[PDB]
């Protein structure tokens, strides 16, 4: 029972800047592990 | 530089448990490119030898 008019001109969607560089540069390598634990290994090289 | 090639040494000789330099702190070498130096191997004494 309302008589007045309205009109939508523009209706934006504003959004936060968000650029994955440190995943898109370095880890570059992905292994899906259908394991329980994942084992990372390392061995010293110095030498007297 | 001039005439005058530069070059920087930065060499890591290891020995005990932690690695040393091969240079001093800061040092400067005077030197030609064209000098001489012999590599001279001595005797080995071993018997199986």
């Amino acid at each position: 029972s309302m008589y007045t008019t309205a009109q939508l001109l523009a209706a934006n969607e504003q959004k936060f800047k968000f650029d994955p560089l440190f995943l898109r540069l370095f880890f570059r390598e992905s292994y899906p592990f259908t394991t329980e634990k994942v084992y990372l290994s390392q061995i010293p090289g110095l030498v007297n | 530089y001039g005439d005058v090639a530069i070059v920087v040494y930065s060499g890591q000789y290891v020995e005990n448990g932690v690695k040393k330099n091969f240079l001093p702190d800061n040092t400067m070498v005077l030197g030609n490119t064209q000098a001489r130096g012999l590599r001279t191997y001595g005797c080995i004494q071993d018997a199986d030898a």
